[PDB]
């Protein structure tokens, strides 16, 4: 699927980044708009964005009930007080639209102005949802309560001078606990008072039909050339995947992922500890092509020996000097001597009988079995055969390694013959 | 429910026909067959199921 | 049908007006007069069934055919096998031999 | 009780003790009946377990062949020695003078 | 003992008293140490579990703590202070038995084949059973006792648990809560939750004609009253709020603010409100009412026995809750002692070091483990029978009891619903293994291959979901919930948002989890009937490994298995290379599994590892179990849990109240692979006898068997019974002793 | 799958019999406690306790 | 109304007619780029940190495949929730401390969503 | 026999429907002699047992029929003069189910314990057209009562016995002649035996209290004996009739 | 009895309890200590005393309790957990051992070494 | 019973009248049939029928 058509260029504009707000009416369908509705007031605070709109609705229209309007207007306000009136006339004229904050981090949401072949993105400073609020009913209820209080006061014709002296007892400076203080801070009244402490800012509205709308509409564009390579946004896919998903922070417990994050001297060590029989060819693939062969050789010569072309882990590597036999409890030195004798017998002849080595090393049957099961398999009628065949190509490619291994095996055989009296 | 009943009927027909075939092919002196005939323990249904 | 007012999105009810019945809201003076017929059907479910049952063809939805019942020893049969017994390890049979309307029912 | 698995285990154990092997009784797998039948026919026994058996009491052979085989029998803790309980007059309860 | 206890200490790091300010007690760090015995005078000493078994004493480790406090407004710090003793489970991190060779086990008089996993208190071995409980923070739609289709939400946070119920008794939806005197209409609650327009509420509920027809009575009942603002609805709710009988007044009016606070935190605790903003809670309850309306039609009643809604609580969470309760009680006691002592004692300075009651926590833990009763007054949790005496009849008995699970019903009523065998137990719980009697169906055993997940962090999950196109719930109205193509994404019951093309989202999430950047235990499931995408990450869930199959071929080949056998790779490498992955019940509900290679078809997502893993531990002992009746297998498991035989290598030195041993035990001839996996052949519980299948002498009528006298004479069936007789010589209060 | 379904049926039968035992015991106790005062008299008439 | 698709959407927006249209799109929280001298910790590279000019190319492939190249990676663009209520885009320009000009930019009809292509990133490395 | 009781299923008595409580629960409900029992079964014998037309006729006569079950659509019609509710009856379904119900019978069904609906409120215009005009009752009621009317009108009884919930036509496969009986899931035996076209002399039931209060203590005892013996025989175990005779 | 237990006697017995609990002593030591306290509180001169006197009496009682069952514990470690001085503690100890004359075993040196070396 | 480990009780009367009543009324030969329907219960069983 080739991107044949519509190679739209995506431009960015910072002219109206902090001045762009997304308002939506969940109760008003997209078919009907508020273009014909005369806007009266728009009270919005810069900090803690909560806009409040005052819409004007007509009365002479047949869809409006003048009697109910007069009734609700007389209910919300006083008879002829008019000092603080929600409606100038005796009719319900203003409708209050209150806003609610959708989300805090609106940086991931942007407005996309689409033109003929180009798309301009503009960040949003905030997004609010507008809903028709019912605030005149609360004021009407408060006025009904104050009328009831006035009736309770004037229950009699003339009220004598009451002795309503405010008792002189100021609130004591009681030490408030931390829990009660936190409850006061988290109380809805405290948050409402904190939001109300910010003064309102009255702004003049301008409709879509106004020329100012068309004047400011061009500000969403950015003055720039058609094709310009951006200096940023050049991270590799790996860096992107790492930055979008940041990290949080038997002896074969370490996995391959934890294996590769280790020096080769320990990687080959734990590999020879887990397998105990490893060819050089497959070891090159396991270690990786990025590692030279000379380093792998100089490392494996310290933790392994060559037998019939195959690398076998050293006895002291599997059995530390402080450990003991899990089957018999004998010290690890005798186990290492027995394993070296087994390896020497394998270097001498490919076939080894368990009875001979058991009689020579004077070890138990289970120890001899655990020794032979590492590098040999049970072959009937002949005893045991090495698990891997002869590796001649590795010997031909590295004669000095084989020579040094044989030089070490000479002393190993000397010590074994001195100990076991072969 | 009609489909479920028809499927149950077909499966049970298969079971009964297999049981009849097994009872016909079984030779005499068979201990399960003899026990099912005498009624001491078991029945033809158990033999067909086994 | 549930109608809502464009002014405040509240529920609209029917109320008799000075000249014609109209949809009105209990919170705002917004009203909407009725010009022509406005209907809202429901189309409830009709009992299309006849509730006929007991036919011998539908009754013989059973497996056992051409067996030997211990009552009249005739091919026709209607067996039921039950396994809901733990005290009694073997299963349970219920045979219904009925061609001449004998009505055989036993264990 | 349709315990055919017991017969299969018996046959497998007989084949094993004949050939010195441990046949597996793994669920939905294990050694099949054909292999143990071949082992039986190789070792000289009947391929179905049933063998020619003579009665020990009368000394005459039985009419039907008998099913012999090594089976894993396990004894339970429920023994009659710990369940036998007789009651003489004995003691009684303090509140109500009953045993 | 390594993570959760530190969080518990951090939650109660600082404790102070109201009286005498500037005084405080701050916990700096804690340690659990190694198990020791207090036999020596004020001196500890390493002690083996076998010694604790013999001496009839507990096997616990003392807790050390370093703290800081003030005596005379002077900061005094500490380094190591006892506060109690935690019982140490065997073969744990701090246990001496871990990382030991069989020779070292012999030196400590402990069998290496012993499975462990049990505490030792006063010389007896107690095992904490795996508790099974309904998953919390999830809407449950079920038929009422009168036949109505209602809903319930058990909103459980770390502090409170509230069960909000829904009622459709009169064609309209009421909400019932314990803190409310009478159930109130849902529309009044909606108006009190911030949203006042009826059109918005209807859009949030749904746009289907039948949905509006069903919700009409609720709107009519709401319009009956004059409730049209949030203040009036809050007033009505507060009028319907019970009297809590709290010493003190309300915030502002004691009538409206109390209702607001109840709607904020008390009702739907799991649903969070940032700053008194119920929009997310509004959408949640709207989706709930929509589900109730959808269930009011077709009878798609959810079933409780579905294990996708079950959770397994181990001993870890129980001990964590108990330690939290004990630490809170200790802090309250310290605060009370301070408030009693420091104000008016004398000019001298008081300090809490003189009141470090170490016997409190130790005695609480010992009693809770021994008696088995768990009493949590902070959560009203009164449980019993959690801990049980480990059955030492045989090795198989203990191995099976170590993997037991009890039910929440605890024989309250013979419902027979949960007692049945459900398909959800596939590959997770042993179907055949179950106790015979009244406990049938309420006590179960885990499968041979299973694992229980742990609690996650849910941070990167939310980040990935937000980056995968999940729109904000507050950014849109509820009408989009009525669209058929829009699906809902949640997180452990918390509503996360909406999404389109749920197939792409599920595939991307599964691929990201297989990549290794997301924990493999995080489960994702899809419900097309409810159109909801559930993301489950809480602990207690059941997961099973499965081989990933793509394009009609398994991801694991013969070469991978050869490298595994040779030691080149392990199971964790299969988990990392996207070859084997864990699947939850809810996750496998949407996936296709194949039992064998020949059964693999085009629409296959995973391959079954091994079929015989379906059975548990005891059922594995049955040779050829698929050739036998299931009640026979159940009775066989029940009898094998009581079969006599060898217990361990240290059975001779072990001194129990009752022990049964076999004179000449023999390993079975027909052995299952499970036997070799559990090393039962090393500790058999029976013999191999030549059996004849025939009737003889009429003494084998019903289940009876005739034995051979010569066989019994030569040692066949011989058994040994070991009983314990204990006596104590204690010194009383007076200076006299038993002689 | 067949083994799982067979185990389902077995457990269903087990729980059915388990409930049936207790229910039958209770109803038997009630019925015998009710019908214990009846006896066959010599005049061939079954009379109550009173 | 039947459900549309982004490719046909752009086709009818440009090929069928030349009339402009105001759109709204959701973008990932983190962009494949580094904030240039923005005083950073691998935080989210928001659009405000970037400058003007061309930043990416919208590609429309065969069979309805639509992508957005923003450098070395390509995100997938799909249709969001089809809003039916009134969503208008306006600018609240506070030219003065106590006086501001609200300009009605237009009406928003469709909603787009851009998500990183995790499959391609995992197939790469 | 409770010990040997199976608590089985699928024993629909040959109709593959009409789930009836049988066994230990049935024995308990019988011995408790409660006035109200679960799933009451009434057996009715007809005169013209060979004809299915008369069978369905008496079925519709005895079975409770709701207005919404026969009406094809009920619509709230708002007109400029006044708003009301219009119900259209499906005459095809009326003549198909052989229900002796016309517009006049539907009108007579209304005004029966429905918030004092006056006869002048309900009107008939066509053959299957019913008009219901709302009127406020002044007790917390206004002209906006069309919602309650639309909700409660389809659930009104127009033909049959209110106690009757479901009635089915069972047939017998007798070789001599195939006869039809009625199985009614109601708890009003008096109304069943009193309806036209039903042979009341051969009408049985399962509710012991209703049979008692309808036909005497002897008929109650006979019905108890018959029901106990039937329930016992249906599950494979036999009990001598003298035991249940003494119990009754 | 056990109802004529003054608030001060209750405070004293609770002090004995917490003092023997912070030392991680077996319940037998607690029983013996509360028995010794109830026995020593029978005197008129002991019951009519100050809080310092009751506290040093609790200290001496738990000291005698530990001295009984071969449990070595120096007086310094006890006075460390008491809100008083050691001189008045010793004076009250001498007074009560002169008034009661109970058995006072000698402090064993080997057990004291065993208790003291482990603290390092 | 099924002889699978089930325990059984055994009571011994301490009065000649009780012994005679047990031998006569509760005699095994005198209770070969159940009073429910007259069907005999003490009869041949498995391994005897075959
Ligand atoms: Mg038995
Ligand atoms: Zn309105
Ligand atoms: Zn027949």
């Amino acid at each position: 699927d080739d991107p044949v058509v519509q190679e739209i260029d995506v431009y960015l504009a910072k002219s109206l980044a902090e001045k762009l707000y997304l308002f939506q009416y969940p109760v008003r369908p997209a078919s009907m708009t508020y273009d014909d509705i005369p806007h009266l007031s728009a009270k919005i605070k810069p900090k803690q964005q909560k806009v409040e709109l005052e819409m004007a609705i007509d009365t002479l229209n047949p869809n409006y009930c003048r009697s109910k309007g007069e009734q609700i207007a007389l209910n919300v306000d006083g008879a002829c007080a008019d000092e603080t009136s929600t409606y100038s006339s005796k009719l319900m004229d203003k409708q209050t639209f209150c806003s609610s904050q959708t989300t805090s981090n609106t940086s991931r949401y942007a407005a996309a102005l689409y033109r003929q072949g180009e798309l301009h993105l503009t960040p949003l400073h905030g997004i609010l949802q507008l809903r028709p609020s019912f605030s005149y009913l609360d004021k009407a209820d408060a006025k009904h309560r104050e009328r009831e209080a006035a009736n309770e006061a004037g229950d009699s014709s003339q009220d004598e001078a009451e002795d309503d002296v405010k008792q002189i007892t100021v609130r004591f400076s009681r030490p408030e606990s931390e829990q009660a203080r936190q409850r006061r801070v988290q109380s809805y009244e405290f948050l409402q008072k904190k939001h109300a402490e910010e003064p309102w800012v009255h702004l003049h509205y301008y409709g879509l039909r106004d020329s100012r709308s068309e004047h400011e509409r061009q500000y969403l564009l950015c003055p720039g050339s058609s094709g310009v390579e951006n200096t940023e946004l050049v991270k590799s896919p790996s860096e992107y995947l790492m930055m979008l998903m940041p990290p949080s922070q038997p002896s074969n417990v370490l996995s391959m992922a934890q294996l590769r994050t280790l020096p080769l001297a320990d990687q080959i060590k734990i590999l020879m500890k887990n397998v105990k029989v490893m060819p050089f060819a497959n070891l090159m693939s396991l270690l990786g092509p990025s590692i030279d062969s000379v380093a792998v050789l100089r490392g494996i010569q310290k933790v392994a020996m060559l037998v019939q072309g195959n690398w076998v882990v050293k006895s002291d590597i599997l059995y530390p000097k402080d450990s003991s036999s899990p089957h018999s409890g004998v010290p690890a030195e005798v186990l290492c001597r027995g394993r070296d004798f087994v390896m020497w017998k394998f270097t001498q002849s490919r076939w080894v009988v368990r009875k001979e080595v058991a009689t020579v090393t004077k070890l138990c049957a289970e120890d001899v079995k655990d020794f032979l099961e590492h590098m040999a398999v049970v072959r009937i009628n002949k005893g045991w055969e090495f698990i891997l065949p002869y590796d001649g190509e590795f010997i031909k490619k590295h004669p000095d390694v084989v020579q040094r291994q044989h030089m070490l095996w000479t002393g190993i055989q000397a010590k074994l013959e001195k100990v076991y009296n072969l | 429910e009609t489909l479920e009943a028809l499927i149950l009927k077909e499966l049970s027909v298969i079971r009964d026909h297999a049981g009849s075939a097994c009872l016909r092919e079984l030779d005499k002196s068979n201990s399960p067959l003899t026990m099912a005939l005498c009624g001491s323990k078991g029945s033809f249904i158990n033999i067909s199921q086994m | 049908m549930l109608l809502f007012c464009p002014g405040c999105g509240n529920g609209l009810i029917v109320e008799e007006g000075q000249r014609c019945h109209r949809f009105a809201c209990n919170t705002c003076p917004y009203v909407h007069n009725i010009t022509r017929k406005v209907t809202n059907r429901k189309y409830p479910k009709l009992k299309e069934v006849d509730d006929v049952l007991g036919g011998a063809a539908a009754w013989e939805n059973v497996d056992s055919t051409a067996e030997s019942c211990p009552k009249c020893e005739h091919p026709r049969a209607y067996f039921m096998q039950l396994q809901t017994r733990s005290a009694d390890e073997p299963m349970t049979t219920f045979y219904k031999c009925c061609n001449a309307q004998c009505g055989h029912r036993w264990r | 009780r349709m315990t055919v698995g017991k017969l299969i285990e018996l046959l497998a154990g007989k084949a094993g003790v004949l050939d010195g092997r441990f046949h597996y009784g793994t669920a939905f797998g294990g050694s099949k009946v054909k292999d143990v039948c071949e082992d039986l026919v190789r070792h000289g026994y009947n391929y179905l377990g049933k063998d020619y058996v003579t009665s020990g009491i009368t000394g005459e052979p039985l009419e039907a062949y008998i099913y012999f085989g090594p089976v894993y029998y396990q004894k339970l803790k429920h023994m009659v020695l710990d369940k036998m309980h007789a009651r003489a007059r004995g003691p009684r309860a303090v509140l109500t003078r009953q045993p | 003992i390594n993570v959760e206890i530190k969080k518990i200490m951090k939650a109660n790091e600082k404790v102070t008293s109201d009286a005498d300010p500037m005084w405080y007690l701050k916990y700096l760090n804690i340690y659990v140490g190694l198990p020791d015995v207090e036999e020596s005078f004020n001196v500890t000493r390493p002690v083996s579990p076998h010694e604790c078994r013999l001496r009839d004493m507990t096997y616990s480790a003392p807790i050390t703590v370093d703290i800081e406090y003030t005596r005379g407004s002077q900061r005094i710090i500490r380094n190591a202070l006892p506060i109690g003793r935690m019982p140490i489970m065997l073969r744990s991190s701090n246990c001496v038995l871990t990382g030991k060779t069989p020779a070292e086990f012999a030196k400590l008089n402990e069998c290496p084949l012993d499975p462990g996993g049990y505490f030792i208190v006063k010389g007896v071995e107690k095992v904490i059973l795996i508790q099974e409980q309904l998953s919390k923070n999830r809407i449950i739609v079920e038929a009422d006792r009168k036949g109505a289709v209602g809903a319930s939400v058990t909103s459980s946070t770390h502090e409170k648990k509230s069960r909000t119920n829904m009622a459709v008794k009169q064609g309209r939806f009421y909400l019932r809560h314990n803190t409310l005197s009478e159930d109130i209409p849902i529309v009044i609650i909606f108006k009190a939750m911030g949203v006042e327009s009826d059109q918005e509420i209807v859009q949030m509920i749904g746009t289907e004609e039948h949905v509006m027809a069903a919700f009409g009575p609720s709107l009519e009942e709401c319009q009956k009253a004059q409730i049209f603002t949030q203040m009036q609805a809050l007033k009505y709710i507060g009028n319907k709020v019970r009297r809590q009988r709290m010493w003190g007044g309300g915030p502002k009016k004691t009538k409206i603010e109390e209702a607001r606070e109840l709607l904020a935190s008390t009702i739907l605790t799991h649903v969070p409100v940032k700053e008194f903003n119920f929009r997310a809670k509004c959408i949640y309850t709207a989706v709930m009412v929509r589900r109730v309306i959808l269930a009011q039609g077709d009878n798609k009643v959810d079933d409780r026995d579905y294990y996708g809604n079950k959770r397994l609580e181990l001993a870890g969470q129980l001990l964590s809750l108990l330690f939290e309760d004990l630490f809170k009680k200790f802090n309250s006691e310290m605060k009370k002692i301070a408030d009693q002592v420091i104000p008016k004692q004398r000019a001298a300075q008081f300090d809490v070091v003189k009141h470090m009651r170490q016997d409190q926590i130790t005695n609480g833990m010992v009693n809770a483990i021994s008696t088995g009763n768990w009493s949590l007054k902070r959560f009203k949790m009164d449980r019993q029978g959690v801990t049980q005496v480990l059955s030492r009849l045989s090795y198989i008995s203990a191995l099976g009891m170590m993997t037991r699970i009890s039910s929440q019903f605890e024989k309250t009523r013979k419902v027979s619903g949960p007692r049945s065998l459900q398909p959800s137990q596939w590959g997770m719980l042993c179907p055949s293994d179950t106790p015979e009697g009244e406990a049938c169906g309420l006590v179960k055993n885990l499968a041979l291959m299973t694992h229980i997940t742990t609690d996650m962090e849910d941070g990167p999950i939310v980040k990935l979901a937000s980056n995968l196109g999940v729109e904000d719930v507050n950014l849109l109205c509820g009408e989009e919930l009525s669209y058929p193509n829009v699906f809902l994404v949640f997180l452990n019951g918390n509503i996360l948002g909406v999404i389109r093309d749920h197939k792409k989202l599920v595939n991307t999430f599964r691929l990201m989890r297989r990549a290794g950047y997301i924990n493999e235990f995080v489960s994702i499931s899809t419900n097309l009937t409810d159109r909801c995408v559930y993301i489950s990450s809480d602990g207690g869930r059941l997961c099973r490994p499965y081989i990933i199959v793509k394009k009609q071929k398994p991801a694991v080949t013969n070469k991978h298995m050869e490298e595994l056998a040779q030691g080149y790779r392990n199971f964790e490498d299969f988990l990392h290379e996207s070859l084997v992955e864990y699947l939850d019940v809810n996750e496998e509900n949407d996936c296709n599994i194949a039992l064998y290679e020949h059964t693999i078809n085009k629409d296959t997502t995973h391959l079954e590892i091994e079929p015989f893993t379906l059975l548990g531990v005891c059922a594995g002992l049955i040779p050829y179990p698929h050739h036998n009746q299931s009640p026979r297998n159940t009775y066989q498991c029940a009898m094998g849990k009581q079969a006599m035989g060898t217990i361990g290598y240290n059975q001779r030195n072990r001194i129990d109240t009752l022990m049964y041993l076999l004179a000449y035990p023999q390993k079975p001839m027909v052995k299952t692979k499970t036997i070799e996996l559990i090393e039962f052949e090393k500790l058999p519980a029976g013999q191999n006898a030549t059996v004849a299948v025939m009737s003889y002498s009429g003494y084998d009528i019903e289940d009876a068997l005739v034995l051979n006298k010569a066989s019994l004479d030569r040692g066949f069936g011989r058994c040994l019974v070991y009983k314990n007789a204990k006596c104590t010589l204690k010194r009383y209060t007076n200076q006299t002793f038993d002689k | 799958t067949e083994f799982f379904f067979h185990t389902m049926a077995g457990r269903e039968g087990l729980v059915d019999t388990a409930v049936k035992t207790a229910e039958t015991g209770y109803m038997q106790r009630r019925l015998v406690k009710s019908l214990e005062d009846l006896c066959s008299q010599y005049d061939l008439t079954v009379r109550s306790s009173t | 109304l039947p459900k549309d698709v982004s490719v046909a959407e752009l086709l009818r927006e440009l090929s069928l007619t030349k009339e402009e249209e105001l759109l709204f799109l959701q973008l990932p929280d983190t962009l494949p780029g580094q904030p240039p001298t923005q005083d950073i910790a691998e935080n989210a590279c928001t659009l405000a940190d970037l400058t003007e000019g061309q930043v990416g190319k919208l590609l429309i492939r065969k069979s309805g495949r639509v992508q957005l190249l923003l450098g070395k990676v390509t995100l997938d663009v799909t249709m969001g929730t089809a809003c039916s209520f009134l969503q208008e885009l306006v600018s609240v320009g506070l030219g003065d401390s106590r006086t501001g000009e609200m300009t009605v930019l237009g009406h928003v009809k469709h909603k787009l969503v851009c998500s990183p292509d995790f499959e391609s990133l995992l197939d790469h490395k | 026999p409770g010990t040997q009781m199976t608590l089985k299923t699928f024993h629909f008595a040959g109709v593959a429907s009409m789930n009836i409580t049988l066994g230990v629960p049935r024995i308990k409900e019988i011995i408790n002699a409660s006035k109200a029992i679960s799933t009451p079964i009434i057996t009715a014998q007809l005169d013209k047992d060979d004809d299915a037309d008369y069978a369905r006729l008496v079925k519709g006569r005895i079975e409770k029929t709701l207005l919404g079950e026969i009406s094809e659509y009920i619509e709230e019609v708002f007109l400029p003069d006044d708003c009301f509710i219009l119900v259209k009856l499906s005459l095809e379904r009326i003549r198909l189910l052989r229900l002796e119900v016309n517009a006049e019978t539907v009108r007579y069904s209304i005004c029966t314990s429905k918030l004092r609906v006056k006869p002048g409120d309900v009107a008939v215009h066509g053959e299957a057209v019913v008009c219901v005009t709302p009127r406020e009752n002044s007790k917390s009621s206004m002209y906006y009562v069309l919602q309650f009317l639309k909700e409660d009108l389809p659930k009104v009884v127009v033909q049959g016995i209110p106690e009757v919930s479901r009635a089915v036509i069972h047939i017998d496969e007798q070789s001599g002649k195939e006869k039809y009986k009625l199985l009614v899931e109601g708890d009003n035996l008096r109304a069943v035996m009193a309806t036209h076209g039903v042979k009341g002399t051969r009408t049985t039931s399962n509710n012991t209290y209703e049979v008692e209060k309808t036909l005497g203590i002897e008929a109650a005892r006979t019905t108890i004996i018959n029901e106990i013996q039937y329930t016992m025989v249906n599950h494979g175990m036999s009990i001598d009739r003298r035991h249940v005779m003494l119990l009754s | 009895e056990n109802e004529q237990v003054s608030r001060s006697q209750q405070r004293g017995l609770r002090r004995v309890r917490d003092l023997c609990r912070v030392l991680q002593l077996p319940p037998t030591f607690e029983d013996t200590a509360v028995a010794y306290y109830q026995q020593a509180y029978r005197h008129s001169g002991i019951r009519a005393a100050r809080l310092q006197k009751k506290e040093v009496l609790v200290g001496c009682c738990v000291l005698i309790t530990c001295r009984q069952h071969n449990w070595p514990l120096t007086m310094g470690a006890i006075c460390t957990l008491l809100y008083a001085d050691l001189d008045v503690f010793s004076s009250t100890y001498m007074q009560i051992v002169k008034l009661l004359g109970l058995d006072v075993p000698s402090l064993c040196l080997a057990e004291l070494v065993k208790t003291y070396c482990s603290s390092f | 019973a099924d002889f699978d480990g089930d325990e059984m009780n055994l009571h011994l009367p301490q009065t000649e009248e009780a012994k005679a009543e047990a031998l006569v009324l509760m005699g095994t030969k005198a209770n070969l049939v159940t009073p429910r329907n007259g069907e005999p219960l003490i009869a041949a069983i498995q391994d005897f029928l075959t």
